[PDB]
């Protein structure tokens, strides 16, 4: 009853792996790619302004 | 399991924090990638041997620092790397985590938990290339390492901080002696006296994953994994990882050595270390040496092995015992790497297939198998108190020295013949059955006062087992007295002789 | 506690406890075991009486 729980741990991560496939497929179909460049712009400003 | 979800969330937030705090400009650009090699334009101020990250996510070590472009080996496959990729600099030399949470876990060359039992609790982080202790900060080897093998205990002593080589041929029993020692250390690894604890650390460079799976199943069956650490470099991993793994394991053991404890390293099949280094050097266009090996393989092996030592009382009197393994092709010990390793170690344990097929299961060639330490690093009970355990080496040399060329001349020759053949049949042992000094002493002591009267050769094995029974029953006082005090006193010699002759009459 | 999906251990722990008195010892031999001995007293003293008499005789 322990390694079944351990296998339950391992299998649960495995459907989370294909969950990321569902997650990542959700990542590629957004206008955020347009919005994400502004995220770099504000971030890179915060980066070198620190120096 | 929602807990790993927020764990991953905070992982990703610190991932962002770390990634967007670099603003690097010396981050180089990949010019070309070879078979696990990548020359990169950039990294003007890169240190030697320094770790790097590729934009894909593969690690790399800075071997060649020629002007302009830098030679980077790959800890992994060249699968995901292309030209014109930004190469991140770690800022530190290649490092491996060290600590006491390593026990019971299996990791890779870098030190990542590969067994799949969660993260690793590391008390520190040490270099893969650390300097060996100096001439003064060390002490001579005096405490003996109890192998559990009678032929490896009473004939070729090993101790804390020595370097004993298991030289031999393929599938002769090279790993058997190491695993037997690991199992034998369980007797004192379950106690409280830390001066007698021997944690085991083992390298697996080149062995297939199935073999290491069987091995770890073995240590957990006999309940030895709790004090053992396994680092694995299968042939599937890239050559840099295999080349690096033994150094990381050396640092792992040096943690215990410098912390005052005692540890044992098994450098299993150090030859494939050499072939991985060959692949590295050849792929870097470094001029080769003899028979296509890189020149500095002797330095490679010396720096690795000499890190094992017995420290002196000032620093903590820690120890680290090296147990390297070298396989030879057709018994050719004149081969280059075999010669280097026989010249680098503090003795050797020769195993050959011919004695293995002769019945001798340990297959220890006592003619060549020698230890640079004798009386030192040996339990006294297996020493001058037993008398002949100072000089069985001469006896086994002479018995081989009169087999047919020194044909039996008189009754003395016949007596020596019978004695020697009875002893050689006595030294036989089986794998997965470690033994202890307190019952080594009676068996070989019987080898001086009544051994030719053994009940024919095919039945001397149950003779030794029944002798052990007759001494563990009704005679436990002898076994105890010789096991705590570690030597045989005059009255103790008299009692042992009396018991031996009593069972001889039996 | 290593099992977060226990669901049977308390039943198993109780199953150990309900059978905690597994089975008593069997000291049944109290009439035949000494019957071997009663022959042992008979023949040994028959032998000892004879040998003691004969050694002096
Ligand atoms: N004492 C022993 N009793 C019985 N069999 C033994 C004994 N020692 C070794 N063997 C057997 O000899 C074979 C090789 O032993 P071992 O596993 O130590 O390999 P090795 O010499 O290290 O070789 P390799 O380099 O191929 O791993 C195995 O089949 C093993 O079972
Ligand atoms: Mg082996």
């Amino acid at each position: 009853w322990v390694r079944y729980e351990a296998s339950l741990r391992q299998l649960e991560q495995r459907q989370l792996a294909k969950s990321v496939i569902s997650r990542v497929q959700s990542e590629l179909g957004n206008p955020k790619f347009q919005e994400k460049v502004l995220q770099q712009s504000i971030s890179e400003i915060e980066q070198l302004l620190s120096k | 399991k929602a807990q790993p979800t927020e764990v991953s969330s905070i992982l990703e937030e610190r991932i962002k924090g770390v990634s967007d705090e670099a603003n690097l400009n010396e981050t180089g650009r990949v010019l070309a990638v070879g078979d696990g090699i990548a020359r990169v334009f950039g990294l003007n101020n890169i240190q030697a041997e320094e770790l790097v990250e590729f934009s894909s996510g593969v690690k790399g070590m800075a071997l060649n620092l020629e002007p302009g472009q830098v030679g980077i080996v790959l800890f992994g496959s060249d699968r995901l790397v292309k030209e014109g990729e930004l190469v991140k600099r770690t800022g530190n030399i290649v490092d491996v985590p060290v600590g006491p949470g390593l026990l019971g876990r299996v990791v890779d060359a870098l030190g990542n938990p590969i067994d799949g039992k969660g993260p690793i609790d590391a008390a520190g982080r040490s270099r893969a290339q650390v300097k060996a202790p100096g001439i003064l900060p060390r002490r001579s080897v005096h405490e003996p390492v109890q192998t559990g093998l009678k032929a490896v205990d009473a004939l070729v002593p090993i101790g804390r901080g020595q370097r004993e080589l298991i030289i031999g041929d393929r599938q002769t029993g090279k790993t058997a002696v190491a695993l037997d020692t690991i199992l034998n250390q369980k007797r004192w690894n379950n106690g409280s006296d830390e001066s007698k604890k021997l944690y085991c650390v083992y390298v697996a460079v080149g062995q297939k994953r199935s073999t290491v799976a069987q091995l770890v199943q073995t240590l957990e069956q006999h309940d030895a994994m709790k004090y053992s650490i396994i680092v694995a470099a299968t042939a599937s991993e890239a050559a840099p990882l295999q080349y690096l793994a033994p150094f990381t394991a050396a640092s792992i053991g040096e943690w215990f050595r410098d912390n005052g404890k005692h540890a044992l390293i098994v450098y299993d099949d150090l030859s494939k270390q050499a072939v991985a280094y060959r692949q590295l050097s050849l792929l870097l266009r470094r001029p080769p040496g003899r028979e296509a090996y890189p020149g500095d393989v002797f330095y490679l092996h010396s720096r690795l092995l000499e890190r094992a030592a017995k420290l002196s009382e000032k620093e903590g009197s820690g120890s680290l015992t090296a147990l390297p393994v070298i396989e030879t092709q057709g018994g050719d010990v004149s081969a280059y790497i075999p010669t280097n390793v026989i010249s680098i170690t503090d003795g050797q344990i020769f195993l050959e297939a011919e004695l293995f097929y002769k019945g001798i299961r340990p297959a220890i060639n006592v003619g060549l198998s020698v230890s640079r330490v004798g009386s030192a690093a040996q339990v006294k009970a297996l020493k001058q108190v037993a008398g002949s355990l100072k000089l069985f080496l001469a006896q086994y040399r002479e018995v081989a020295a009169f087999a047919q060329f020194g044909s039996d001349l008189d009754a003395s020759t016949k007596q020596t013949l019978v004695r020697g053949e009875r002893l050689t049949q006595l030294l036989k042992q089986n794998q997965y059955s470690p033994l202890a000094t307190e019952e080594q002493v009676p068996l070989i002591y019987a080898g001086v006062n009544g051994h030719l009267d053994g009940i024919e050769l095919s039945r001397i094995g149950e003779f030794e087992s029944s002798f052990l029974s007759y001494l563990k029953s009704n005679h436990n006082e002898l076994l105890t007295e010789i096991r705590e005090k570690g030597e045989l006193s005059k009255e103790l010699l008299a009692s042992l002789k009396s018991a031996t002759e009593s069972f001889v009459a039996t | 506690s290593v099992l977060k999906n226990t669901s049977v251990i308390d039943k198993i722990e109780s199953y150990v406890k309900q059978y905690k008195p597994v089975k008593i010892d069997a000291s049944k031999q109290l009439q035949v075991i000494e019957s071997f001995e009663k022959h042992a007293m008979t023949n040994a003293k028959e032998t000892e009486s004879l040998v003691s008499k004969e050694l002096k005789d």
